[PDB]
């Protein structure tokens, strides 16, 4: 009627302004980020497990040599071993055709679920592997397109300083069903084959920084960053080919440039998943 | 007169719809999702112009 | 691979 | 005769219903929170410039550690604009975050640094946020630092303001701001105050040299006694208010841009304003502040 | 704006 | 008369006659003492094995001559094993002491080896390349090559190289090794920056080099490094490490002394000037693990 | 009248005086040698890196110098020392027997001749290797086993005391095993000495010559009669009278393992049994001349 | 009374024999000694004076002519 | 040594 | 030599 409906909605207002306030309170916190970094730190992933870490995830570390901490992905098993993963492949998400700097500082993404591709920097790998007298072991996990997996361990795995172009060194092949590709492969014909495809003692190479034992540029030709020697027998930072199998037709320069491990599969077969990780030798046996 | 009190009502009202329009949007960045809504401030304008004549 |  | 006011109140009575409904609806939506999954890029650095130098070519969320003393934090880097290497300090773009906040939140930082892309596993999209004042301060004090402020109206037009010198003090100094060496297409609102005003009226809108003030911490150049009459509580959020403002990036996100005094909660231009360009009754659609190092 |  | 005389003669006749029978007995006894030949000081121990280390594992406690037969070999062969008190069995394949042996030998001689083996280890030699091959590659177990050098002042140094391997004849016994395991003598196998031209260090490194002889040029030089320096070594547009070089007395020498006008002495650029030839030299291997 | 000059028959006393003194001299010399024999002679023959089935293989493997090498003719047998001649007639010779200074007694029994005896080699002036051959006889088993690997040729060199030298080359040479009494078989002769082994002594005629042919004979030592001298008298055998072991027929035309008579020329009144027991090769210089140097070398034939 | 005729013609025949057994002996020895050079530390150097023998044996046959 |  |  007269002054009725006016005060009707008018009385409704004050209470509404109250609902708003209550609403305002509900909208102050940002979206929850599923990614989380644990509180524990250490010389490496193993060191962390020793401190009671019971889950594979992201952690910060600072090798005795490092003067700045950095994030890494630690794979922790039930036995209590802390693996420090420095390389991982799953899908063709990341382009491993990166330059020297990128390979030095690293590229890709770190995930607590370990479901992401990356290359921790070479400089980081260096600082870790050589941070102390304690020898490290490098394990290489490979998985084909049929779910089958294999491994390969290398004792006294060490990566040299940038001054020595992050040379890959290791005392010996500690064993594994995947076979020792780091020792070269006898690809038939020419006898120099196995010799010229071995990786021990090789320096790292990128398209913009040729350090291979090839008059040409293995890295530019295969589009990757790896320890090349008149190319390779083991090539984990290679081109991700869907399905695994591929022909030289598929390839650009006409050479095998996929993720290969000659001792486990033909060079015309590229892996589905890949993992390079290290742990102090002592944990093994 | 009383025509004076509704004029006031409109303001407190207009600003309120706006405050709300704003407070709601500020929830997009906090809650599962935010209600989509357009402010018909014209409904306000036309209604406040029809008052002016008096 | 190799480079002959 | 002219008792057509019924037609008015009938609408108001219904409006309240509508509103009270919308709120309770949002109240519900707020049972559950929004979520993101920002997987961290392998590369890090003291800040974005270092990162881009280290090979970080894409604009996205990075983890930066400006000082080994402090703990590494997330931040959005702009690697495309003006040679890239920018560290986003503040970002407004969709009104999804409340900038009208208290002292601590502005000190600690607030909002969403970044969000996931269409169908990607990384947060390559910046969110509306304000990097903490402490963080911002500490950054501008590492060495010489430049400031880039970009804004965009609702018509699509955009201008910028570049200050070659930018420094923010610590909490103790009430985060006193100092800028210099301007150049751009917007106006030097920070150093010259609003171009529309004259005499002392203009000078009282200069932000250069001002102190940061929130609605629970008066540090503005408005020497008075009336409690309700302060720059912040009337103009949106925290800012280096003088006898108020010429630029208000942390204002209130008015949709549509064009707004009026009868819309403002206190009858003041409290929007995301930059007077020198489009006056005080126009709130930008996008507003941001990005910083970067130097040499001298 | 400023303060009148 | 003088019959007394005859008495004496008849007496003396039986005198020496009785002496004879006993004398023939002395002879017999003498004859017995002269049947055995002169004693040869050189002796070969009874133990055998895959290599010298393998032998030490079997309890060998003295450096000397032993026969070995690598898993690859189908015929055993003699070698000199250096065994220390710690229990390490080094298989020495090269040794220099004086200018006794001429290392200016041809391909065949370098393949089958030349020189002499001594239980005292006081003799120069080059075990055959083929033997070095069969040993170093006989198994998956990696070997380490140690190079011991001694100047003309009694001072000594060493240089270890991990994963030392010598390729098959089919690959011209290419010298390979993963990396320089360290040593105070320096890594000459990596080449040397002799100044001037930048290609120096590259063109004087030995890793991945095939063996060359005057009659079998396999160097990365348009000319013949081996014929020019008179030796057999893993040449690459020549060298920085040249252990099978010409033995210069005193150590120091000038290009005048040299024939073709180049350094051809026993050199190790990282330890001494190329115009300084070592006094003693030793190339020996042992399974890597014995160092870890 | 009766006893003219029996006293001037003291040209018999002057004799015995000398004999009495001779014995002294001799008995002294022996005892002196007895003493020298307290301590033995020594050598230090450092072994050459290269080895092979035999000398020919060795020289093929690059062994250019004549010296002592270690050869292993069969993996069954154990590697043994032997002296290789890499200079004579294209080199590649394996020394089987060597006579040159009378420093070794070749008058030995069955086993020593079977096992081998003497000094294979000795050190040079001021060298650390045995580059000089010694007087020796490679064992009969060794010799046999060698001639049976395949076709084998034989080279026999001799040198008189005047410096002259001749040779005898048999393109076929084979020695049987112990069971077959090491029966010898030679053929395809050529040389400057005579074919003593196949034709017997050229000085003799008829059956007298034929009984000195060594070809086809059996080896016989003084403790193992296998000669072509069918008889019953024990003291009357070829070996015990003519020096050492050899393939004696009704004795010999060639006696390399004879007795080393210094000077060469010798007589029956010097021989221990009154027989030509020296290092003789009748076909060249008769039976009363012992060579200064005599050697037997073997090498594989054409294949 | 000729006890010194057959007593001598025999004695002389007996020394002739003595010489042979002697000559061969010196030779045997000369040889056996030399054969020790290759066995003992060293061998005594010595030359056989077989001429002393020859001249002494020639002076003997000069006698055989009487009875 | 080095060879030019 | 020979033996009759
Ligand atoms: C210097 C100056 O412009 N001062 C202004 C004046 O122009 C204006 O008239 C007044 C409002 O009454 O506000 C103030
Ligand atoms: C030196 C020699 O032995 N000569 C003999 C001769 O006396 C005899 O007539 C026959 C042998 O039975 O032929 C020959
Ligand atoms: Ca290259
Ligand atoms: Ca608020
Ligand atoms: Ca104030
Ligand atoms: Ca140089
Ligand atoms: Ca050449
Ligand atoms: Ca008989």
């Amino acid at each position: 009627y007269l002054q009725e409906i006016y005060n009707s909605n008018n009385q409704k207002i004050v209470n509404l302004k109250e609902k708003v306030a209550q609403l305002e309170a509900q909208c102050q916190e940002p979206c929850k980020d599923t990614v989380q970094i644990h509180d524990i730190t250490g010389k490496d992933c193993q060191d962390i497990a020793n401190k009671g870490a019971k889950q594979s995830g992201l952690y910060f570390i600072k090798p005795l040599k490092a003067n700045q901490q950095f994030l890494v992905y630690c794979e922790i098993d039930g036995s209590g071993n802390g693996w420090t993963v420095f390389q991982k492949r799953l899908d063709g998400s990341v382009d491993f055709k990166k330059n020297w700097i990128q390979y030095k500082e690293g590229f890709g993404h770190l995930s607590p679920t370990g479901t992401t591709e990356f290359w921790l920097g070479n400089e980081k790998i260096h600082l870790i592997s050589t941070q102390s007298a304690i020898p490290y072991a490098l394990r290489v996990e490979l998985e084909d397109w049929n779910g089958r997996t294999s491994t390969a361990d290398y004792a006294m795995f060490k990566v040299g300083p940038e001054a020595d172009k992050y040379r890959l060194t290791y005392a010996y092949f500690a064993g594994g069903d995947a076979g020792d590709a780091f020792d070269g492969f006898d690809f038939g014909d020419d006898p120099s084959d196995k010799f010229f495809t071995s990786h021990n003692g090789m320096q790292f190479s990128t398209w913009d920084n040729d350090n291979d034992k090839f008059e040409g540029n293995c890295a530019e030709q295969d589009g990757s960053g790896w320890w090349m020697n008149k190319c390779h027998a083991g090539h984990l930072n290679g081109v991700y080919y869907q399905g695994g199998t591929y022909s030289k037709a598929s390839t650009p320069n006409g050479y095998d440039n996929g993720i290969i491990w000659a001792t486990w599969k033909t060079r015309w077969y590229s892996m589905k998943k890949t993992t390079m990780k290290i742990i102090p030798f002592n944990r093994l046996t | 007169l009383l025509q004076k009190n509704v004029r006031a009502q409109l303001v407190d009202m207009k600003r309120l719809e706006v405050d709300i329009d704003i407070k709601i949007r500020s929830c997009r960045g906090s809650c599962s999702r935010a209600l989509a809504r357009e402010v018909d401030l014209k409904d306000y304008e036309d209604q406040q112009k029809q008052l002016e004549q008096v | 691979g190799h480079r002959p | 005769n002219l008792r057509v006011l019924r037609s008015i109140l009938e609408n108001l009575r219904s409006k309240i219903q509508k509103l009270e409904s919308d709120v309770s609806a949002q109240m519900e939506y707020c049972r559950t929170p929004c979520t993101v999954s920002c997987n961290i890029p392998v590369v890090s650095g003291k800040e974005c410039e270092e990162i881009i130098r280290k090979g970080g070519e894409t604009s996205e969320m990075y983890l930066i550690q400006p000082d080994s003393s402090v703990k590494p934090y997330r931040v959005y880097c702009d690697m495309n604009t003006e040679n890239g290497g920018w560290t986003v300090i503040q970002n407004r773009q969709d009104g999804s975050v409340d900038f009208g906040r208290k002292w601590d939140p502005y000190k600690q930082g607030f909002g969403n640094v970044a969000t996931n892309t269409d169908g990607k596993n990384y947060c390559g999209l910046p969110g509306e946020y304000w990097l903490g004042n402490d963080k911002i301060s500490q950054l501008t004090r590492m060495g010489p630092t430049e400031l880039l402020i970009e804004m965009e109206d609702w018509k699509g037009d955009k201008v910028k303001a570049h200050y070659g010198g930018f420094t923010v003090q610590n909490e103790a100094n009430k985060y006193q701001i100092s800028v210099n060496k301007y150049r751009g297409t917007a106006g030097n609102a920070l150093m010259d105050g609003a171009s529309q005003l004259m005499g002392e009226n203009r000078t009282m809108t200069i932000h250069n040299g001002m102190f940061f003030s929130t609605y629970d911490r008066d540090n503005d150049g408005w020497l008075t006694s009336d409690p309700r009459k302060q720059c912040s509580k009337e103009d949106g959020g925290g800012w280096w208010y003088n006898r108020c403002h010429a630029a208000n990036p942390n204002g209130r996100y008015y949709w549509g841009g064009q707004y009026t005094w009868d819309m403002a909660k206190h009858g003041t231009d409290d929007g995301v304003v930059w007077m020198n360009w489009k006056g005080s009754w126009y709130s930008m659609r996008k507003m941001s502040m990005k910083i970067r190092p130097f040499f001298p």
